[PDB]
């Protein structure tokens, strides 16, 4: 053992090194406090025929331009045109670089933290709504056991159907059990005034899925502005969807949060929407049948003081080519006028009160 | 004249007072807040400044897109300020 | 109370120490000191003058 006796003095250069880096690494605070304004990377790379060429170009938020080569600590998420870098003073210097916002009025659509309601409020459906509520709790606990079988999960499904079903709170219900980050989105919202602004907000989608933390995107009114037009609007529309096409087609890196998608009618079916990144996952959500209607609604009107001499045949029956949204207004509008008839235990003429006041 | 007269003769100690709330940065506001440290401002020229919350202020007294004194030189938040027609 | 008439006395060590410290003179703020010895009140001599590292606060 007299030839690893040397192995002592390596260990105390070693813990020696980690004795020294205290104050190397203690100026660190001081020096990389606080970035004082906003500037702006532009990245573009330079050759200097080590004496390597590395280099980028600074905007400042007061419309200054200056140089300086790609500097800072390790990057991994770096190099990017982004905003919200670290800068000294005058020296101008790349410390700590994250990615910034701005165009708050899409950056802030719907903040939802988690909702209330949770997939044990609907009945009827778990044959075909238990496809999704794994499709949602396998790939956010599971990721381990994907790799032993070699599985990546599908990022997009399209839950179609006929309007007023529910296709938003109930994905929102399962949303709940997600228990990732809730973000809302329109489809209208991407028709805007100025030109481009579509690109900017998908663009945008995946710079907070793919920026931030593992999160749920639901989307509705897809079928609104997926028109396949043969100027026009729905082009524009098709420059933008087709773009957002071309991020679920092109990157292989998409494996990160899904994007839900809704439709509330399937006449306009647009062809180019399958593939294993695209909406393939097409369960059909048809209409409720008075059966369901009354099971959704039993579940839903489980809380108020509902009579329990309720044979459910009067309002099976005049439930007729009804939806589920439709019987929650009819629960709600019971809801309502129950409070002003008096009596605080839920009658059973309030039912076709409210579908024939309500429709 | 004869209103600062008396004030002319209460300006002795305005400058042993000059020294303090001297401060001013423009009231330049907010736009969000990512984390309680950094929070991101945006002057009225067009500039977007990052810096620390003193201590002089609660984080909880600070609101998105709010109009609050704050430091020329330290560029620190000093003291807030309660403010269309 | 009393007052006298000082002079600094400034040899080509501070100065030179000033000219490659003006070199090093960033925008960033800079700090030095001064040394020497105090011999009467109304003269000062300065003979040793060093650097001092930067920091953010300046």
């Amino acid at each position: 053992k007299i030839m690893k006796s040397e192995v002592l003095r390596v260990t105390h250069e070693l813990q020696a090194m980690k004795d020294k880096i205290k104050e190397n690494s203690e100026k660190i605070k001081v020096n990389k406090t606080l970035p004082y304004l906003v500037s702006n990377v532009i990245e573009l790379l330079d050759v200097d025929p080590q004496r390597k060429g590395k280099c980028a170009v600074i905007k400042t938020s007061t419309r200054q331009t200056y140089f300086l080569p790609v500097i800072g600590l390790v990057d991994a998420e770096k190099l990017k045109p982004g905003d919200l870098v670290g800068v000294n003073k005058d020296s101008y210097l790349i410390l700590e670089t994250l990615p910034t916002e701005y165009d708050s009025r899409v950056k802030a659509m719907e903040v939802d933290e988690r909702p209330t309601e949770q997939y044990s409020d609907i009945g009827g459906l778990d044959k075909q709504i238990q496809e999704l509520v794994e499709a949602i709790v396998l790939p956010m606990n599971h990721k381990e056991k994907f790799e032993n079988l070699g599985i990546q999960p599908p990022k997009g499904v399209l839950m179609y159907g006929p309007p007023g079903t529910g296709k938003t709170l109930l994905a929102r219900a399962c949303a709940a059990q997600t228990k990732a980050t809730f973000l809302k989105l329109a489809g209208p919202q991407l028709v805007q005034m100025f030109i481009g602004d579509g690109a900017k907000l998908v663009r945008d989608a995946f710079a907070l899925a793919k920026e931030k933390a593992p999160s749920i995107i639901f989307i509705d009114e897809l079928d609104a502005i997926g028109t396949k037009r043969f100027k026009a609007g729905d082009r524009e529309v098709q420059r933008t969807m087709l773009e957002l096409l071309n991020q679920l087609d092109g990157f292989q890196p998409n494996t990160q949060v899904k994007v839900i998608a809704a439709t509330n009618r399937v006449d306009i079916l647009d062809p180019a929407l399958l593939r294993s990144g695209r909406l393939d996952r097409k369960i059909e959500f048809p209409m409720p049948n008075e059966e369901a209607r009354a099971r959704i609604m039993q579940i839903h009107s489980r809380k108020m003081n509902v009579s329990p001499d309720v044979n459910y045949e009067e309002l099976a029956r005049c439930t007729d080519d009804f939806n589920g949204a439709q019987c929650k207004a009819v629960c709600v509008e019971a809801g309502m006028i129950a409070l002003r008839r008096g009596a605080t235990e839920l009658t059973h003429e309030d039912y076709m009160e409210g579908i024939l006041e309500v429709q | 004249a004869p209103p600062a007269l008396w004030d002319l003769a209460a300006d002795k100690q305005t400058l042993q007072s000059e020294q303090p709330l001297q401060v001013a940065r423009c009231t330049k506001i907010i736009n969000a807040d990512s984390e309680d440290p950094k929070y991101i401002i945006n002057v009225k020229q067009f500039a977007k400044f990052v810096v620390d919350l003193s201590d002089q202020v609660a984080p909880t007294d600070i609101e998105e897109g709010m109009r609050v004194g704050v430091d020329r030189n330290k560029y620190q938040i000093h003291i807030p300020l309660p403010p269309p027609t | 109370a009393v007052d006298t008439a000082e002079q600094v006395y400034i040899s080509s060590l501070a100065l030179l120490k000033m000219l490659k410290h003006g070199r090093a003179g960033v925008p960033m703020e800079v700090m030095g000191l001064m040394l020497g010895e105090f011999v009467d009140d109304y003269t000062v001599r300065v003979i040793d003058v060093f650097a001092m590292p930067q920091s953010g606060t300046g």
